[PDB]
Order: structure tokens, then sequence, then C-alpha cells
RNA sequence: GAACGAGGUAGAUGAAGAGGUCUGGAAAGGCCCGCCAUAGGAGGUAACAGCCCUGUAGUCAAAACUUCGUUCGA
RNA sequence: GACCGAUAGUGAACCAGUACCGUGAGGGAAAGGUGAAAAGCACCCCGGAAGGGGAGUGAAAGAGAUCCUGAAACCGUGUGCCUACAAGUAGUCAGAGCCCGUUAACGGGUGAUGGCGUGCCUUUUGUAGAAUGAACCGGCGAGUUACGAUCUCGUGCAAGGUU
RNA sequence: AACAGUGGUAGGAGAGCGUUCUAAGGGCUGUGAAGCCAGACCGGAAGGACUGGUGGAGCGCUUAGAAGUGAGAAUGCCGGUA
């Protein structure tokens, strides 16, 4: 927990402590395969119905007499196993989202942070001040700071100003300090974090 | 970790048993449900407490007596748990609220005199046991009854 | 659409390509431009009530106007268009130049 | 029973590459180079397009109807 | 949209609640795809036409009006080996002869002759069974979901846990 | 390494194979993918490759996830042909 600081223009300053208790914990493997299972499956939205033999709009009489025929014994015409339809056993609407406990959750933001830190991937960024919506000048940010793949950053204040800069290049998130998940954080293999998130973050947790 | 590596915390992980689904995984022609029984027929299940017609146990055994509307349930606490409070403090139900000790006040907290205790105390207690209230006052402290 | 009829016009792609062309025809119904000297169909023709031929013809066909784009009037190139209004009527504008049509 | 702000109903404006080269019937594709991005939504374009077109982010627009907030007792 | 992609998905992607059936209430279908652009076949020959052969268009005509792909049943034409003194759940294991030459390996096709041998499925104590079902090919077609309960396993905390 | 075992109906337990979509990583594809057709290849199996022909735009692999997930029979339904 004693991960350099960085400037805009790449300058690098006397290094920041982190509080050990939030990046220094041993990343706990499984409470992270959790905690990414739990909101990858419960953003889906789940809408789906097919027609069960009930509500196939027809069936109704008997198709032929029950005896006396040279053909299967048979009821409606809209019955599973007719071309007419009506499936049995389909999909039906409903939700895949559970909830976690409280701890668990704290432990899987900890442990993925934690792994960030120890990767040795994360970069703060303190006081990520900036006087225009433009994308190339934020684009330059991060070729000065070397940021080649998917990369997230928070800044709490700079967010209202920096986000419309950073939505559309190319493929980088701008959240708020509250905003940070398990998701948001492993997909984007790259953390950067303004030191006023970086002790907001610290008291939350 | 990185997301193209995902694996689950193993021996909490097990695929469905997909009976009625060919025959080299048995449960096949038969779907593990036997042959022709009542069982083996959709929604062929039986009561619960059926027995064949045989009058089940419990319509066979007799009832038993009354329940009341009154009834102080009282939540119980150890002299065991009393020893976390430190030296000469004043405890009272709404401390033990904030303290967990007891999660419900219920009909009101009462002492019950197991454990063994060596402090000094003001203890407020709705109800007191014969045993836990000469053991407080042994351990120096006074059972003063609500 | 950004071309007009009679307009002075240059082909993006196809087998035609970047040639220079006049425009006399127009499909907005389904944004469809004829220019000549592109996509050379050779039509097979029965004889029109009495016109007393059987023969090969040789005639322009429609291409997408997507596939096509018009020229600056000062440099020649061939450029994107942009919209202004000159006193009153609306004109148009070729990107990078601020002469019209 | 007025004039006032915001919408709704038609719309307007809207950045950046026929970049070179290879194959091919046809480049939106491969190789090497640029640019815009408050716009990398979507669709079409002779194949898979932020930079080809319609458009998109933002910014505007109403002659006529129409929905919301300000005036006229003990 | 970790919903379907033309037996699906609305009955209905297409002039469908239509054709059709019924006196009537009512029941109730099938049927998507040329090509980028019709550039959809000038002209010639057989033919009454249909339909062909050429020629031409196009990246493709084997792409020509079910017109992208075009499986199987089914129907044909050539053919390498075998077959008119042999009865065969039709195979397999031996096996001469003849023919061919491979994802090169103690190869491929056919097989005169010998040994053995009563299909599959269900249901039954028992089936080759003269008990039942399948004319054949293709598609579709059956133990799931919700809410609770319980048990094993895996997790974070633990005399606390938990919204 | 030694020793022992390895018929199997109803059943119980465990190992897996394949299919459709979804995420992460990788890249295959008009220098011809998917699908189909034919091979004398590989694995203990479900199965998987490789080489040709057709076809003319999409698609495998890797780890995990969720299932309308696997047909030979139901005098099954529909279509086609004996």
């Amino acid at each position: 927990p004693k991960v350099a600081l960085y400037n805009q223009n790449g300058s690098t300053a006397g290094d920041i402590e982190l509080n050990a208790s939030v990046f220094g914990i041993e990343p706990n493997e499984s409470v992270v395969f959790d905690a990414i299972l739990m909101q990858r499956a419960s953003l889906r939205q789940g809408t789906h119905k097919v027609k069960n033999r009930s509500e196939v709009r027809g069936g109704g009489r008997k198709p032929w007499r029950q005896k006396g025929t040279g053909r299967a014994r048979q009821g409606s015409i809209r019955s599973p196993q007719w071309r007419g339809g009506g499936v049995v056993f389909g999909p039906t609407p409903r939700s895949y989202s559970y909830k976690l406990p409280k701890k668990v959750r704290r432990l899987a933001i900890k442990s993925v942070l934690s792994s960030k830190v120890i990767d040795n991937n994360i970069i703060v960024l303190e006081d990520l001040t900036l006087d225009t919506a433009k994308t190339k000048e934020m684009a330059a940010i991060l070729k000065g700071l070397s940021v080649e793949k998917k990369a997230l950053i928070v800044t709490a204040d700079a967010n209202e100003a920096v986000a419309l800069s950073a939505r559309n290049i190319p493929g980088v998130t701008v959240v708020e300090a509250n905003g940070i998940n398990v998701l948001d954080v492993v997909n984007h293999e790259k953390l950067l974090i303004t030191k006023a998130a970086v002790e907001k973050v610290e008291e939350v947790l | 970790m990185k997301l193209h590596e995902l694996k689950p915390s193993e021996g909490s992980r097990k695929t469905r048993n997909r009976v009625g689904r060919g025959i080299g995984s048995g449960n096949g022609k038969t779907a593990g449900k036997g042959h022709k029984g009542q069982n083996a027929r959709s929604g062929g299940g039986v009561r619960p407490g059926f027995e064949g017609g045989q009058m089940p146990l419990f319509q066979r055994l007799p009832k038993r007596g009354f329940t009341n509307i009154n009834r102080k349930e009282y939540a119980v606490v150890n002299l065991d748990k009393l020893n976390g409070f430190a030296e000469g403090t004043e405890v009272t139900p709404e401390l033990l609220l904030e303290t967990g000790v007891i999660s419900k006040l219920n009909a009101g907290v009462k002492i019950l005199g197991n454990g063994k205790l060596e402090k000094k105390l003001t203890v407020k207690a709705n109800k007191f046991s014969a045993s836990a209230k000469e053991a407080v006052e042994a351990a120096g402290g006074t059972a003063e009854v609500i | 659409m950004h071309v007009k009829k009679g307009d002075k016009v240059m082909v993006i792609s196809g087998k035609d390509k970047g040639k220079q062309g006049t425009i006399l025809a127009a499909f907005p119904k389904k944004d469809r431009v004829l220019v000549e000297g592109v996509n050379m169909v050779k039509k097979h023709s029965k004889p029109t009530q009495a016109n007393p031929q059987g023969g090969i013809s040789n005639q322009e066909a429609p291409i997408h106007v997507s596939n096509v784009m018009p020229l600056d009037p000062k440099t020649g190139e061939v450029t994107r268009v942009g919209y202004k209004v000159e006193d009153g009527k609306k004109v148009r504008v070729a990107k990078k130049s601020g002469q019209v049509l």
C-alpha cells in the first residue's frame, strides 16, 4: 500500500500510503468469483415467454371420436406433439437476481482492489482537473500515462466535466466514487483513481 | 482475477441430473421411477401423511391441551454472558439491546444462573432465578428486580 | 439527398471508381442515381411497338447514391457537403470550401 | 374570465480519410499511414465503415391546436 | 432483451381470421429467400406450342421465375466383382479367385465355399415369438419454473447471523 | 511397485461427450466461413480432427455461465416418397 503518485502530464510525486485494511488484504479467489457471478447474472433482464398449451388460440373440440377410427386417439389440435404447437416447460418471465451478505460484498470489493494493487496496475492520479469537454485532451492524458488497454477512471468531483470527454474514447468508462463494483473494476484491467476518491472510498470501506 | 480464467470454489458446483435421456446415464425409459406404479405417473404422488387407508398415526393418536393468548416469554440471558461487561457497570435492557446480547426484548429480560461470574455490577432485569440472584450477590453486585 | 439532378459528380465505389460524370436522373423513392458512362448494362431488346428493331442496347443503369459524392467547384477534388443559408434560400456548400453547390 | 415559462405534435443545423497499397466482380477486408470524437447509437452503402449516405452527441425551431405553474373570525 | 428466426415466433412475416368446412353458433389452414443492379435471356436452330440446344448478360445460367444451400426416403443410367442344384433375421469369422491402389497400413471393393447365428421396442416369471408398435425419410415431440421445506457440498462471519 | 477386482434388469453414486446463446482472452474467415457430399485418420465412449468436391458470408478455440440441450418406437403430428 505504497503505490506511487502521478500528475496529469505523467510527472510522479511522492508515493501515497493506502489503507492496508482495504488494499493489502489477501484477495479471496472464491468470494471474487461469486461476486462477479452475482451482478453478472442480475444484469440480465430475463424477459421471455412461450405460449403454453392453454393459450394457443384454439384447441377445444375433440378432433375425432375416441374409438372406431384408424388414427391415434387424440385431444385438441393445439397439443405438444402436434405441428400446431404449444410448447411444454418453456421459458417464462423470471428474475435472475438475488442478494449477498454485506460482509461478503465488502470482502469482494476489497479483494479485487487489493488484487489490482499487488499486480501493480493501480495508478493514483491526484486532482484530475480538466477545463473542457474535449476528448483528445484526455486521450493525450492517457497516452502520457501509457494507458493502452481498457481502463476505469473514478474522479468524484470532475465527473461532471470529465465524463463527456471520456465516455466515447474508446470503451473506457468514467464512474463516480460510489459506482465501483466488481465487474466494472475487473473488466477494465487498469484503474485510474484520484486522491480525493482514494480517501473517500477508504472512508466508505 | 481476470474473467478469462474464472474458476469456481471446487466442490460448490454440480451439473443437473437430466433424467430421462438415453440409457447410458441410467434413468432411461423409466426415468428412474419404476414400472407402472401410481408413483410412476405425473402428479401420481399421495398425501404426505397418507398410509394406504390404514388410518394415519396422527389421527390414531389423541389431542393434547390448550394454548392461550397470555404468555410472558422472557429473553433468557445467562450469567456467562454478563462477564463481557466491564467492572462496576450498570446493565439494563436498553443497554443489552445495543450490545446485542438480546435481539428481542420480548416480555422482558430474565437472568439465569448458568456460568461463572466475578465482577461488580448493578443488574436491572425483569426477573431473576434463585441461583442467579445469589450468584450475582456473591459476585458483589445487587440483584434489584424491575 | 446531397446530390441533385444536373450536377457534376464523381463516383466512389464499384468497378467504376472516381470517374468524372454529369447527372441526369434521380430516384429518391429508393435512393438511386444515374451517371453517364457508369454501369453500362447491355440490355436485350425485343421491338417496341412499330420499332422494327432487334438489337443489343448499351445504356446507363442507376447506382446507389451512397457510392456518389460531388466535387469542390474551386479545387476540383472530391469532397463532402454542407448546408448553409445565403440570403433567404438555403444552398449547398461543400466542406473545406466556401463556394456553393 | 388574460399575458407569461416548459414541453407535445411537422422539422432545422450537425466533426473527421474516394489516404496509399494487395486480393477481389465489387473494399467497409489485409499491410502501411492520417484525422474527429459532448458524435465509437442504428441502418444502408456491389463484402465487416467513428471519418461514404441517412443520421448520431450537442444546439435551435411553431403560423395553428394541445398539457402543465403565476395574475382576478374568537 | 444470455426472447423466436419461417413445423419456430401471433392462427396470420406472404392481400388471414382469407381460402375451405358447417344451415348456425363456430371451426380454421398452407404459402418467406433470382440477382448488387433485370442487366430477366437480342439473335439462330428442333418444335404447333411447352420444352430444349446454341449465342449474350452477369462474379456465378449447375442463377432462368419454389429462383440462395439443396440432405434422406424414392426413382434412373453406365459400369469393377459375383450370381440359373440352391432354400437361410441376410450378418459376422474363416476364406481362394478377380479387380483397384490409401488420411500408407500387419491396404480398399467384390467375394465361390465352411463354422455360428430366431430383428428392434414395450410388457412380462417367460417373447424368435402365432402378444403389442413402427410402410420408409426429414423435422417437431416429454421430469422444468416460481414460492417454501429439508439434507449434502462451498463460501463470509461466527455465540451470533441477517435484512 | 505389489495384491485384488472389473456379467447385470429395477435402482443409487461418480466421471465425462456434444448442442444454442451469453461474458472475458486469444484469432479463423472472399488467398472461400457456415452448411452439405466423399475419404483407407485420432480417442476408452459419447465423439474430434485432417484432405478433397460443393457452397458463397459469416465462425471455431480457451475459461466460466444459462438452458426450449441430444429420439427409434407413443395405432404420435406435419411434409415428402414408396
